[PDB]
């Protein structure tokens, strides 16, 4: 019964997965696009930093 | 018409040792890789040595041949001392690099423990020595003229001494090493052999192509440009031999240092780093 | 400014004491070869090496550090883990050589075994490291095959049309359905390496049995030839 | 039995497809066509960590971004200073095989693991001088694989027996065990607020887990082989993940569903680890044939080219700050890419 | 998801032919070596045969040579194993596997307690 016992935990795992609030992915990608255009100044790698304030230089 | 001929190949002699002496030195700079290896510590020494005659012999011997006479005076002498030591330099080198192929290949568990870079430093520290030794003190004592134009004929004692110690005792060394070294491969092709013909059995020479091709352009390469020089060095102050054919010998011993790169430094590693510094 | 030049300072002697340290061990490093031993469960590999040995055993892993000719070789054994195995086995690339050691009294299990090997062999980074290969319980098959309860033909139907090799050299407490078993085995491993391989790694196949005090001379041989193999394949000679 | 709950796991998965295929509108390739393009990015290796004798398997940054410990496979564990090319610590291991090692955010304490099953914590106090092994975590079956601190307290740690541990490092005990994963599970991502975290593993799946309830919330089925790493979008509502199959996968946790696929043709080799950057644009992904490609997020494309490593870049990590990216590979060298 | 389905199997007589198939869905099936994997009542899991990414390569287990054979469609997505003279010890839950990276020819654990990518089986009964 140790092979049952697994299948009903795939089964339960799945009504939980299932039971969720999906948002839409044109939702998603728009919150993305906000997040890195938000961000796009504060980081070093995205546009290069000078070397005054980069402490590696 | 003869003269732009001879010209023409001393110079592209000169820029072709140039160039590979410049790329393996400036290779081994750029990457950590080669230099991390003890093995290579010697390749190092060797691009050194060939680029020592790529600068200070041969362009000033490539002169004086074009122009007929020696043009530079005072440093004829300094001339033959650097002449006598970059080139005893570079086949020391290529002796001590056969002792280091032969510590490997012979005893590979003391060649990880015992060659340390120390020891490298050691060995590299005896060549040049022994080169600078050979060289500076005979020719500023002027032990190597002969008893009573740049051509200074060499007595009999410094003529067999520079010949025994620059050449005939590395070249004993080198053909006992690589004969080692052509024992313990065809050992290996012959167990690897067996395993394959085992294989080969089940399921119902190259090998010994590439050790004899490589063995032998390393010794062919290095004993067909030094050894007529050698073999003339030492007959000539007991005579004879006409001052150009001599010459032409000695263009041949510096063009080992020209054909030394393409041998002892196209590994994968200094391949990869050939192409990288290169770009193509 | 001044404390900064000291903060600066201490950093760069802790620096220097720990390069000393890094340099006591990389010697100690280089010094040690590592062995990777893989196996089976119904095999011998905990009792390959007999005498001259200190074992160790961490939580999830054995060790074996034995010298052999003033040579440390530390040898690990990974049977603490779980069947699947693609994973932790790409750590593996470092060591010196894969000791392989299979059962080959077990008939129903030799294919696993073989699969197994060919495995091992044909990683993308294993395709250095070579393979010792121990056949171990070679009094197993001796018995087996001469008792002839089992059958080896209906496990590997190759074995009828297969004749002994003339390279191999047999045993003088041996006969030929014996030594026909043994190297039929040799020859399945030797094939799987030959056949897929490339030249940067080989099969060094040894038969040893349940009691046996030479195992640490062979795999010193083999460690030897090795390195000796990858320094004449790193002169281009091989 | 076992026949009619698989049909209704069938039938369940199928339930899950058809609402992950409903809420796809539209992909991130045909929403992002009207975004500016990063082009080109060339990173150059301003400073090399070096002396590592083995390969250097995992590494971790820290909250200021100063120190970054090191892993390698001789039992060293190295803590540097990236700024003056210092070691600030080398830790003698145990167990020689390390697959892991993590920074606290506190600074105070440093983790590593590997196949001696145990996860090692070394605190960085040193009242006497020298580092000291501070607890020892004793409780996995298979390989440990990846260690990230939420705190000074808890740990979650990812071994190879198909599990994660959430353990008191206090008390020494497994406060919660993640038993979800049917493979290797190889390496998890701490969300910035640390409520969740993704855990990636052998079974083409990445998982995202409550830390507090103690279950998988969401399971992520996209990847075709193995998912070496996984890493979060800095918001901490997105993921990556880097597999065998040559494909990085952005996956939104919200959608629960691919939201893009990072593949090349050229590209057949594995990606062993992938890090975001700190405004997320560039997703940095360590390949198996020896460099690293800086994709766009956004754009699905290439930028740049780490191409300075001989062997396998086998870790990746960035700043919190954003500052560089240092990437260790296989060779023993550990470089810093800016 | 990487799901394999096997189709076939149930009771036949010794000597029958019997094809299996497997249904490949949720990656790319030219990219990836495949095998055929059977597990005995009552006996560990052991490898059957195995095909590569082209199928040129193909190998198989000394106790099935000759009398099984193992092809894969590219367009239909589909593996195949074609059994005939079977005889009645080798009754097996038969199983389908990939091998867990693209362009490569080692497969380690294939033959395993747990693994990821391997379908849920096909009982074929010889009696
Ligand atoms: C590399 C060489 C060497 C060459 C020059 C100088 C030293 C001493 C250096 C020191 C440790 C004192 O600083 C040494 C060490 C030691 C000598 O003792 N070694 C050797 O064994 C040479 C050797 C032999 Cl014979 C045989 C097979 C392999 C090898 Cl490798
Ligand atoms: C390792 C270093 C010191 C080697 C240096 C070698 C060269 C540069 C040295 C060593 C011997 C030196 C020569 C010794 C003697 C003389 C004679 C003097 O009337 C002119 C200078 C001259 C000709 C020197 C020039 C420089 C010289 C050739
Ligand atoms: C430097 C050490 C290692 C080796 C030294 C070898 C020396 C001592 C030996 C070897 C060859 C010998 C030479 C052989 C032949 C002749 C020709 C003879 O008419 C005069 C003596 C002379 C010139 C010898 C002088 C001494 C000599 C040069
Ligand atoms: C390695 C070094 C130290 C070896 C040096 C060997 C020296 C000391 C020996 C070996 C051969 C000897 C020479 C042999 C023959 C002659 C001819 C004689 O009419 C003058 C002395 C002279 C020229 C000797 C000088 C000293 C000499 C050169
Ligand atoms: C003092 C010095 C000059 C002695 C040198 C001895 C040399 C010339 C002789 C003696 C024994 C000879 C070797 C004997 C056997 C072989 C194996 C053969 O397949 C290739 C030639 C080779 C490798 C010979 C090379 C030259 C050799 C090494
Ligand atoms: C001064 C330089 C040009 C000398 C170079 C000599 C080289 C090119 C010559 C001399 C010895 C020759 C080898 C002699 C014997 C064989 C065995 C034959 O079945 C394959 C070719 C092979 C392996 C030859 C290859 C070319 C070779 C290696
Ligand atoms: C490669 C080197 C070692 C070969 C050396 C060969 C030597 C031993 C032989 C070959 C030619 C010989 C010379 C031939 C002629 C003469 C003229 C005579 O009135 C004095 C002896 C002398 C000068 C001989 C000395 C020894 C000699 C130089
Ligand atoms: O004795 C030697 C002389 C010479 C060299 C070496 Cl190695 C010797 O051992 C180096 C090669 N170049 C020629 C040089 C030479 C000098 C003056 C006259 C003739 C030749
Ligand atoms: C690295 C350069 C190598 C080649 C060097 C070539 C040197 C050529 C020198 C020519 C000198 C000609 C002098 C002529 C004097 C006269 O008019 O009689
Ligand atoms: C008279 C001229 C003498 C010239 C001698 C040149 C010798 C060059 C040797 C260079 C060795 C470099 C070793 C680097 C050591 C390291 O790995 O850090
Ligand atoms: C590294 C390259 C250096 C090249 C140096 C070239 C020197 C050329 C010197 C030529 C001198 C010509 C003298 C001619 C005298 C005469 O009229 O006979
Ligand atoms: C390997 C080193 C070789 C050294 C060779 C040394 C040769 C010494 C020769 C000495 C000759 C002395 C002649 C003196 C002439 C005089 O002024 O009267
Ligand atoms: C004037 C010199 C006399 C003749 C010397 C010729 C030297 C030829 C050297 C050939 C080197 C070939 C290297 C091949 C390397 C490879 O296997 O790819
Ligand atoms: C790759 C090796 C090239 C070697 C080139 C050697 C050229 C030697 C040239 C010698 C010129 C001698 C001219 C003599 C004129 C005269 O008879 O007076």
């Amino acid at each position: 019964t140790a092979s049952i016992a697994q299948a009903r935990k795939l089964v339960e795992q799945l009504k939980m997965e299932a039971n969720i609030d999906r948002i839409k992915v044109s939702k998603a990608a728009a919150d993305l696009m906000a997040y890195c255009e938000a961000h796009a100044k504060e980081d070093p790698l995205l546009t290069p930093v000078p070397a005054s304030e980069n402490p590696f230089r | 018409s003869v003269r732009i001929l001879t010209a023409c190949f001393l110079s592209l002699l000169i820029l072709s040792t140039l160039l590979g002496n410049t790329l393996v030195c400036a290779a081994v700079i750029r990457f950590r890789h080669l230099r991390s290896k003890v093995t290579n510590f010697f390749v190092i020494s060797l691009a050194v040595s060939d680029l020592l005659v790529a600068v200070l012999v041969m362009p000033w011997k490539a002169v004086a041949e074009i122009a007929g006479f020696w043009p530079f005076g005072s440093f004829c002498n300094i001339w033959v001392a650097f002449d006598i030591m970059c080139s005893t330099a570079s086949i020391l080198n290529l002796c001590v690099i056969s002792v280091d192929r032969y510590w490997a290949i012979s005893s590979p568990f003391r060649y990880e423990r015992k060659m340390t870079p120390k020891a490298a430093f050691i060995l590299i520290s005896v060549a040049w020595t022994l080169s600078v030794l050979i060289s500076f003190i005979p020719v500023q004592l002027s032990w190597h003229k002969a008893k009573p134009n740049c051509d200074s004929s060499l007595s009999r004692t410094y003529a067999i001494s520079s010949s025994v110690i620059s050449f005939y005792i590395p070249v004993a060394i080198m053909i006992v090493t690589y004969t080692r070294i052509y024992r313990i491969a065809q050992k290996q092709i012959r167990r690897i052999a067996a395993l394959e013909r085992a294989a080969v059995h089940a399921k119902n020479f190259k090998r010994e192509t590439k050790v004899l091709k490589t063995l032998s352009v390393i010794m062919g390469v290095f004993v067909c440009c030094w050894l007529p020089f050698f073999i003339l060095n030492c007959i000539l102050p007991f005579c004879c031999i006409d001052s150009n054919t001599f010459d032409v010998f000695v263009w041949f011993g510096w063009a080992n240092s020209s054909l030394n790169p393409i041998i002892y430094a196209f590994n994968a590693d200094f391949r990869k780093a050939f192409s990288t510094l290169l770009g193509c | 400014t001044e404390d900064q030049r000291n903060e600066e300072k201490a950093q760069r002697e802790a620096n220097k004491m720990i390069e000393k340290q890094l340099q006591k061990d990389k010697q100690v490093y280089r010094a040690t070869h590592r062995l990777l031993l893989l196996g089976a469960d119904n095999s011998g590999k905990s009792t390959i090496v007999k005498q001259m040995r200190i074992y160790h055993v961490n939580s999830g892993i054995f060790e074996t550090k034995f010298q052999v000719d003033k040579v440390n070789f530390h040898m690990f054994d990974v049977g603490a883990q779980r069947d699947e195995r693609r994973k932790w086995i790409q750590c593996f690339n470092d060591v010196t050589a894969i000791i392989f050691v299979v059962d080959s009294s077990d008939y129903n299990r030799l294919q696993e075994a073989l699969n197994d090997f060919k495995s091992i062999w044909n990683n993308r980074w294993l395709r250095t490291i070579s393979v010792i290969l121990f056949l171990n319980k070679q009094d197993l098959l001796a018995e087996k095959v001469l008792a002839g309860k089992s059958k080896i033909e209906d496990y590997f139907p190759e074995f009828a049309r297969y004749t002994t090799p003339e390279d191999a050299t047999p045993e003088p407490g041996e006969d030929p359905r014996v030594t026909r078993a043994k190297y039929f085995i040799r020859d399945e491993f030797l094939r799987i390496s030959t056949a897929s391989g490339d030249g940067r790694h080989y099969c060094y196949p040894h038969f040893t049995c349940s009691v046996d005090t030479e195992n640490a001379r062979r795999i010193f041989n083999d460690c030897r030839d090795i390195i000796q193999r990858m320094h004449l394949r790193q002169y281009e000679l091989l | 039995e076992l026949d009619q709950l698989r049909q209704e796991a069938e039938q369940l998965k199928n339930q899950i497809r058809d609402a992950r295929k409903a809420c796809a509108d539209a992909t991130l390739s045909q929403i992002t066509n009207n975004i500016d393009p990063v082009g080109r990015i060339q990173m150059r290796t301003r400073r090399t960590l070096r002396g590592h004798l083995a390969k250097i398997y995992a590494m971790h940054w820290g909250t200021d971004s100063r120190l970054l410990v090191s892993a390698s496979q001789d039992g060293k564990l190295i803590i540097w200073d990236s700024y003056t090319t210092n070691k600030v610590h080398a830790i003698p291991l145990r167990s020689s095989w390390v697959m892991t090692c993590a920074y606290a955010p506190s600074g105070n304490y440093v983790a590593c693991g590997g196949l001696d099953n145990i996860c090692s914590i070394y605190n960085l106090k040193t009242r006497e001088g020298n580092v000291r092994v501070s607890r020892e975590l004793a409780g996995h079956t298979g390989y440990l694989s990846c260690c990230r601190f939420l705190d000074d307290n808890q740990i979650v740690t990812s071994s190879g027996d198909t599990t994660c541990a959430l353990w008191d490092i206090e008390t020494g005990q497994q406060t919660t065990t993640f038993t979800g994963h049917t493979g290797d599970v190889m390496s998890l991502s701490l969300a910035p607020d640390t409520r969740l975290f993704v855990s990636g593993a052998c079974d083409a799946s990445a998982k995202l887990w409550d830390v507090r309830e103690g279950m998988c919330r969401q399971t992520f089925t996209g990847h075709e082989s193995d998912i070496n790493a996984i890493c979060f979008f800095p918001n901490g509502n997105a993921f990556a993940t880097g597999s065998d199959d040559a494909t990085c996968r952005l996956f939104d946790l919200r959608a629960d569903q691919e939201l893009m696929t990072y593949s090349h043709d050229n590209i057949i080799c594995g990606i062993t680890s992938v890090s975001f950057s700190k405004s997320g644009r560039l997703l940095l992904a360590g390949y198996d044939d020896f460099n690293c490609n800086v994709w766009d997020a956004l754009k699905a494309d290439r930028a740049g080219v780490l191409a300075g490593h001989d062997n396998r870049v086998s870790c990746l990590g960035v700043t919190d700050d954003g500052m560089a990216v240092a990437t260790g590979s296989w060779d023993s060298f550990l470089k810093i890419w800016n | 998801q990487v799901q394999l389905q096997e189709s076939g199997g149930g009771l036949v007589q010794p000597g029958g032919s019997l094809r299996l198939s497997c249904a490949a869905s949720g990656f790319t099936f030219s990219n990836y070596k495949m095998n055929w994997v059977r597990q005995a009542p009552g006996k560990g899991l052991e490898w059957v045969s195995d095909i590569s990414q082209s199928g040129a390569s193909i190998s198989y287990t000394g106790s099935v040579k000759g009398r099984f054979t193992i092809s894969r469609d590219n367009a239909k997505n589909t593996l195949y194993l074609q059994m005939n003279s079977l005889k009645p010890e080798d009754t097996a839950v038969y199983y389908c596997a990939r091998c867990p990276a693209p362009f490569t020819r080692d497969c380690f654990d294939v033959t395993s307690t747990t693994y990821a990518y391997r379908g849920q089986g096909t009982q074929v009964t010889v009696s």
